Formats: C-alpha cells, structure tokens, sequence
C-alpha cells in the first residue's frame, strides 16, 4: 500500500468515447486480458480448504 | 435578341442583401448586454447587505459603548442547466453547393445565414424570458430567474419567497417595491400619483430614483404603457428631461424613445402584459457559463458572440458519424443576476395598459 | 461583526488532500505484470503434452 504505483504493462485503453453532444465527454476505461495457464497442472496448483 | 440569352442562362447578381426586418429591438438584452459577464463558474456568489448598523453618539470622554453592526448575506444564483438549444441540420453538399451558388452573401454562407436568423430567434427569446421566466428550467422558463421571479408579480410576491438563496421573508432589504393599485390585480389607470410614490417609495429603500445617479436607473414597460399611459402623463419627452440636459447614454439610448422626469424608460413589445419596471441596469447584469476547455482538439465547438440589433452562444457541430451532414446546435445559458433586489428591480404591475 | 462575514461568501481554502487510500494492493496483478504480453491476435494457442 506504499510502494511506488509501478506503471504495469497491460495497457488499458482510455478512449474518449464522446459524442456530437457538445456538453458530456464521456471517457471510457476498458481493457480486455486472459490469464493463460500454460500448463495447467504446473501453472496452479490449490490448498482449496484453509481455516482462516 | 430575347430568344438568345435565355432566362436559364442569365444568372443575373443580387443585392447582397438579406431584409432580415425581425426583431429590430432587444430592449431588456441590449441594456443587459455590453455588461454581461462570463465566467467560468457555474454559480454567481455575490453580497447582499441586508441590515445597517444602528450609529449612537458618545461625549468627547464619553463611554465607548459597542453598537450593532450590519448584515451581509451570501446570495448565490447559478447559470442554469437548461440551454436556448437551436439545432438545425443542413449537409456539407448543399453549403459547398451554396458557398459557389448562393447570389446573396447571406445564402453564400447558408451556416452563417441560419446561425444569425438563430441568434435574432434565440435574442428573442432570452428577451421574453427575461421578464417572465420562473426559473423552472423547463424550456419555457430556460434557466432564467427573469425579472417576475428575481422579483415578485405580486405585491405578496415581494415577499413570501426566496431569491438567490436569500429568503425575502426574513429579510425585508432583500424584496422589491412590487406594487399597484388600491384592490390589487385590478389595473388601474396608473396616475401621476402611482408612478411618484413608486419613485418616493425607491428613495426611502435608499435605491436610485432620480434619472440619472451614475447608476443607470431605467424603465422597462410594454411599449404600451410607454405610448398610451406614461405619454399622455408627463406630456412630451422635452419636459421630461433631467434638471440639466445631460446627454442619456451611448449603451442606453438605442432602447429610449421617452423620459419621465428623467429616468429613461425602455419600451420593450416584450415585456409582458399592463405593468412596468422600475429597473436598476447596474445593478441587474447577466451571467453565462464558459465551458471554454472544450476538446481543442475537436473543432466542432466555436463561441461565436451573441448579436442583439460580450454575450457568447455556443455553436456546435452536433454531428453523428453521418459524413454528409452537420446539424449545428447554437445553445446559451444565461442567469438574470439581480444584485441587491431592492434596488435591482421594482414592479407597478397593476396599470391599465 | 460576524454578520459581516457569513459563511456564504466567506470561502476557505483547503489542504488540497483528497484522502485517497482505498485497497490497491495488486499483487496477483502484481506478479505477472511485469510480463503481460501484449499480442496482435486475439487467440493464444500453444501444445501441451497431455499423454
């Protein structure tokens, strides 16, 4: 929580979805990604039940 | 001869010339415009004295006794969210086509031609709703607190309410001089006496009442009344005029055709029905919102300055992905700022006409 | 003279602070940030030898 915010390389698009109103800009944030396990059995792995 | 050079083959040059004979005066406008103000805050802050402090005398040693002081009040009005919206469409091949076909210059710019009869409708419009506007925001009342409701229409309306935050109830200074006849909403004749002890009763509220104060007292009226009541009273315009002939104005006179007893009064056919306006023009002023941090990138919006024959109107391309049209949308947002209501207006609504 | 100065118009200044500590520990973000790989392509393909 007080580290540098460490600029990622996932770029997120924010795109300046306006419109021909004249008076709302209307900024977007989206950005779209997948986590891929690649070798699902090496990749992860789970401890599924823990107490706390 | 005649059945060479044909009638299709003579495009004979017009006048550039337009006749655009609507709306010759925009008296309330006029007189509010060249002393508008725009600002880049939504809301307009201003003080408003509401109480003077008593004053008592002491003896050269005598006890420095503390005395009540004033009251100032923060009123607060805001540039409302509702604009004067006048969107019209017209499609680049047919303003290309008229920037090449168009004889008069003001078909030569048929964007042009449409936003000026728009600024002369929408100067219009702001004029009517400068006196009668509640301030509803609901595209009849703009957004404006016009001149009924920065004031009162009734002598009750004086009080019993609220301006600019400012409750008129509990702050007598902060009403108008709103009256009419003996049973009110009756119209009267408008006597001598009626307008002399609206003037009498603007002097013991402190307020500007002779015509010229270097403040800029001025009458709004029908161009009725004006002509048909406040003419035949008071006689010619020559035996109304200021102890010394002071020359009126240069932001004032094109809206003056008559005096009383100095005191210009402005005819404005839009102002609403048998009542007048005992104005305070230094005191009223107009303000607009600048949304001037508007995609610089885009060229869509441009602010082109409002003419009422500064004041800026939006001009905007509201423009879908459609590639062959424009539909231009011409919007202003104004609030009819009335500093210090006591002095700002005053109503002897209830003449004949 | 408090009458004179109503807190209407009276407008103070501000520490210019906007309290702003919200959960932003991205850990799984951050892990594997450092590596996103930004493909021209929609669709990730690769073998696994399963058998």
């Amino acid at each position: 929580t007080g580290d540098t915010p460490s600029e990622s390389t996932l770029w997120v698009r924010l795109a300046d979805v306006s419109d021909e109103h004249p008076d709302l800009l209307k900024f977007e944030l989206s950005v779209a990604l997948q986590l891929v396990a690649f070798d699902l059995i090496d990749s992860i792995s789970v401890i599924r039940d823990i107490t706390q | 001869l005649t059945n060479l050079t044909p009638t299709e083959l003579l495009a004979n040059k017009a006048v550039d010339y337009l006749a655009n004979s609507f709306l010759v005066e925009t008296p309330m406008l006029g007189l509010l415009a060249n002393r508008v103000i725009n600002q880049k805050q939504k809301a307009i802050e201003w003080g408003a004295k509401v109480a003077q402090g008593v004053v008592g005398g002491r003896t050269r040693t005598g006890a420095l006794a503390n005395d009540t002081q004033g009251t100032i009040k923060g009123a607060s009005l805001s540039v409302p969210d509702y604009y004067i919206k006048h969107q019209f469409d017209v499609g680049k091949d047919e303003i290309v086509n008229s920037d090449a076909t168009g004889k008069i210059s003001a078909v030569r710019d048929p964007v042009g031609t449409a936003i000026a009869d728009a600024f002369d409708v929408l100067s219009k419009k702001i004029n009517s709703v400068l006196y009668t506007a509640s301030g509803v925001a609901d595209a009849t009342n703009y957004g404006i607190f016009g001149l009924d409701a920065a004031a009162g229409t009734t002598v009750a309306n004086s009080a019993t309410g609220t301006y600019a935050g400012i409750s008129k109830v509990t702050f007598p200074r902060w009403r108008s001089i709103i009256q009419g006849g003996a049973v009110p909403g009756t119209n009267e004749a408008l006597t001598i006496a009626r307008m002399t002890a609206m003037l009498r009763a603007r002097r013991t509220a402190g307020v500007t009442y002779k015509g010229n104060q270097n403040q800029r007292l001025v009458i709004l009226t029908s161009d009725n009344i004006e002509n048909d009541v406040l003419r035949p009273l008071y006689g010619t315009v020559v035996d109304n005029q200021n102890v010394d002939f002071t020359r009126l104005d240069k932001d004032l006179l094109p809206y003056v055709n008559y005096m009383v007893k100095g005191i210009p009064v402005v005819s404005d056919i839009d102002c609403p029905a048998n009542k007048m306006y005992l104005l305070n023009l230094d005191k009223l002023a107009i303000y607009s919102f600048d949304q001037s941090d508007a995609d610089q990138s885009n060229g869509k919006i441009t602010y082109i300055p409002l003419r009422y024959v500064t004041l800026w109107v939006r001009l905007a391309d509201v423009s879908d992905e459609h590639p062959d049209l424009l539909k231009f949308e011409l919007s202003v947002a104004l609030q009819l700022v009335a500093f210090d209501l006591i002095d700002s207006i005053s109503v002897i609504r209830d003449i004949t006409q």
